[PDB]
């Protein structure tokens, strides 16, 4: 019910990182495991993020929501004091990103690793030589959508292999580079090559797909294939007059409501699962907010 | 066999028909030697005896796998007249394309799998049937292609040694040995140099690769060099990527495209000759055509 | 500038003066008139530890 | 530990206004505000659903998921008394919403809009010039029984206006009218026409399920088509059987690109989108259940 965690130095502070540590007080770093005594390369996210390797953005998802996370608290010469993340209690934070992103009221706040820059959220303990990665956390709305451009980016990267560079150019960077928000637009980094373990999701995703598909209703498809020729509406812009011929194979048997009702049961039933391999982050509840301070009340 | 399943379900989208095959691993160390890569990347191609073509079909992502028959070793699973393509590959750069003939395929689904005769190379493919469901020109257009190409590098190459009074000098900074006093016979270098330039065709050289290039940018900033032994003293290389050493080392022959039609032949002592290259619109959408 | 990059938040002995300064506050420190001002909230307006 | 909200009113009730809040003590209420007394007007949904105008599903799903729930528990002339919500404490439900229902222990609650008329479960304050509009609260199971079916039955009511050939309207109420849970018999109104568009309920959940049910097919064949690898999944392979010849037959090459992106993103999203809805949100369990005094107590 009370936590306070000590993490002791080896070597001294170094002057030189502790101002920007210090202004970087009261922000979520994830830590190795619960104990009174931690120790110091276990303490930030530095171990599964090294420098050389190649970023594979879904093992930090896998890490991240594993191990406890903890706000920093106070950092001193040789200390470093934090409590960690009761799962049942309510406390203050207060965040700094230099990716700044903007918070609002019961806005539920998602934690991801640190897409955007490495040298943003990382800072450089040369001392011990070690280095402190902090954690991303952004609004849910956001969240869901750099991941989602992320896992369609290491689809589209196993894709766009042998095609023509009008391909290698266009999806590669287009909308799986940049992420915008109110007047302004932040770019991602990019896994050069398509990492391992991100596709793991994706198999899961393939069999979903193959049993939902296997039960998708008909008047659905019957409605739509009226409302894009017959009238015009904003969600039907993306198809024009013509079809997808698909739609018209698949449509051309009757209908029945029996036949509708029992597909539609077990669709709703297999809707419930993916909110298993979407969420992938722990999620604080936003309770009260001040521009001001830039100090919320996440739960 | 889990790759015809794997296909057959998408399988109809590229081509009308296609043929199950299995190729054995001595029958690949022509494509890949001194390496036994998987082939999770290799794609396909299609191919006629006629100007016309399509490719890209792209059939088949198929494991290694040893033969039903348990005397089948360790092979790689996967008009009567025409130089049908294939092209493999890996996640690397190890491509190699291999080429069958028909009068192997339709008389090689005899009668369920069955060895048949291979053309190109003197081994066996091994052909399986599902049980419930003008002869020389067409291998002898590439080469002729690829020969008169070259040729006509050569004759700007040649006439760019008359615009020079019939002098050459240094384009890149390696000291010689200052030793040549007919050593090595430096005529013998040329003669030697154009022999081995105008006998070699692979469809995989250096202004193959420098014709075709993504950007305007960056291949301004690229150059496609190749460089092969003096006197056939080992295998060549082709397309390699300038992001010289090959000045220093001698008895290497060095030709170097840029993408803007610039060819460039380096001798052994770092003197450069320069030649142009152009090809009309049927040979570079031929060239398209194959390479993209 | 910057919110905090001066301000000690150390608890001294104030000297209570009786000029009044509350008028035009908060309209002053967010457009930015004086460079290292500090705001704290009413859970961290306390004398700090020693 | 207090939670209580002490709502004053500035104008002073009719007699007839209090008589159905002492009918409606206990019931459930959205509240803008943690604070404060604050202003009437944030505790009732009529901010939410409007009387002016007729107001999507999307806004009432995305209030109730966020805002905070309260309890009636006292009223006086001008006085009204509620009491917060907050996870991991006991309290008392009665069942004054309208829709009579049966409860049972280990049931599971969960807070969804009215899909009912607003007036038969709101109350008019004339004093105030106010509306109070009280949330729907259902058990999980049969909830899922109801938006599936009202999905079902906008989604023929479109068609059958659409084009008249293939249209059944007796089969179709005699199926959808009925919810059997139990043993127990409940018929639920249907509404008469889906109109021209978006009549307060059809556009949400019609046009997104459609949208994306029509795009699933064409996405899951893109992806499962890149996916194939050796260290892929083996029930991937297996479940390659199952789909249809038709949506195995379908063309890649047909759709560009950058329109293939565009689908396997905006499907994406919708699905993602539609998932958490059929997870119905607000939740809570039952500890017991009293019949004859209408009383849960609930956590």
């Amino acid at each position: 019910m009370d936590l306070k965690v000590v993490v002791s130095l080896s070597s001294r502070l170094y002057t030189d990182e502790i101002a920007k540590m210090q202004q970087r007080i009261g922000c979520i770093l994830p830590l190795a495991s619960t104990h009174g005594t931690q120790n110091v390369q276990g303490l930030g996210l530095g171990q599964v993020y090294s420098l050389e390797t190649v970023p594979d953005y879904v093992s930090m998802y896998n890490y991240l929501s594993d191990c406890t996370l903890a706000v920093l608290d106070e950092v001193s010469v040789d200390s470093l004091i934090l409590t960690k993340i009761v799962p049942g209690q309510t406390y203050a934070i207060k965040n700094k990103y230099q990716p700044f992103f903007q918070w609002h009221g019961t806005g539920s706040l998602s934690v991801m690793p640190p897409v955007f820059g490495r040298e943003h959220a990382t800072v450089k303990l040369e001392s011990n030589d070690v280095d402190i990665v902090f954690p991303m956390v952004l609004p849910t709305p956001i969240a869901e959508e750099v991941l989602q451009k992320i896992l369609l980016f290491n689809v589209y990267s196993r894709v766009v292999m042998q095609a023509p560079g009008n391909a290698d150019m266009l999806d590669v960077h287009m909308h799986l580079g940049s992420v915008s928000y109110l007047g302004h637009h932040y770019e991602l980094a990019l896994p050069e090559v398509p990492g391992p373990l991100g596709l793991a999701l994706l198999d899961n995703l393939s069999l979903y797909f193959c049993i939902m598909v296997t039960l998708l209703p008909r008047a659905s498809m019957r409605l739509v294939r009226g409302l894009i020729r017959h009238e015009h509406h904003d969600l039907l812009n993306l198809f024009q007059e013509m079809v997808p011929d698909e739609i018209a194979r698949i449509d051309l048997d009757d209908l029945s409501v029996a036949d509708d009702l029992s597909r539609m049961r077990v669709m709703m039933t297999y809707l419930q699962s993916l909110a298993s391999l979407f969420n992938l982050g722990p999620r604080l509840a936003t309770a009260a907010y001040s521009q001001e301070t830039l100090t919320a009340t996440c739960w | 066999m889990d790759v015809h399943i794997d296909n057959q379900v998408l399988s109809g989208l590229g081509t009308p028909l296609l043929v199950h095959l299995f190729v054995p691993d001595t029958v690949m160390a022509e494509l890949c030697p001194n390496r036994v890569p998987n082939c999770e990347g290799a794609w396909c191609q299609t191919l006629f005896s006629d100007r016309t073509g399509l490719t890209r079909v792209c059939r088949v992502f198929a494991a290694r796998g040893m033969l039903p028959g348990r005397p089948s070793h360790r092979g790689t699973f996967t008009n009567p007249f025409h130089v049908a393509a294939l092209r493999f590959y890996d996640e690397g750069g190890l491509v190699g394309e291999l080429q069958i003939y028909y009068l192997s395929l339709f008389e090689g689904a005899k009668r369920l799998v069955r060895g048949i005769a291979h053309i190109f190379s003197p081994h066996a493919l091994y052909v399986v049937t599902y049980p419930e469901l003008s002869i020389l020109g067409a291998p002898e257009r590439e080469f002729r292609f690829l020969i008169s190409v070259a040729l006509r590098i050569s004759a700007s190459f040649r006439e760019k040694l008359a615009m020079q009074a019939w002098t050459a000098q240094q384009e890149i900074p390696v000291v010689i040995p200052t030793s040549y006093s007919r050593i090595y016979k430096n005529s013998d270098l040329i003669r030697e140099a154009f022999f081995t330039v105008q006998t070699r065709v692979s469809w995989e050289s250096c202004w193959v690769k420098a014709t075709i290039s993504n950007a305007p940018k960056t291949p301004d900033a690229c150059l496609w060099i190749d460089s092969h032994p003096l006197y056939e003293e080992g295998a060549s290389a082709w397309g390699k990527v300038i992001d010289v050493a090959l000045g220093t080392d001698g008895h290497c022959v060095h030709l170097a495209t840029t993408s803007d039609g610039q060819a460039f032949l380096v001798l052994p002592g770092g003197f450069v000759i320069k030649g142009q290259l152009a090809l009309t619109p049927e040979e570079r959408g031929y060239i398209l055509a194959r390479h993209g | 500038m910057a919110s905090n990059e001066g301000v000690e938040n150390r608890p001294f002995p104030y000297l209570t003066v009786d000029a009044d300064l509350l008028s035009n506050l908060r309209q002053s420190a967010a457009e930015g008139l004086f460079h290292s001002f500090d705001l704290l909230v009413g859970k961290d307006a306390r004398e700090a530890g020693i």
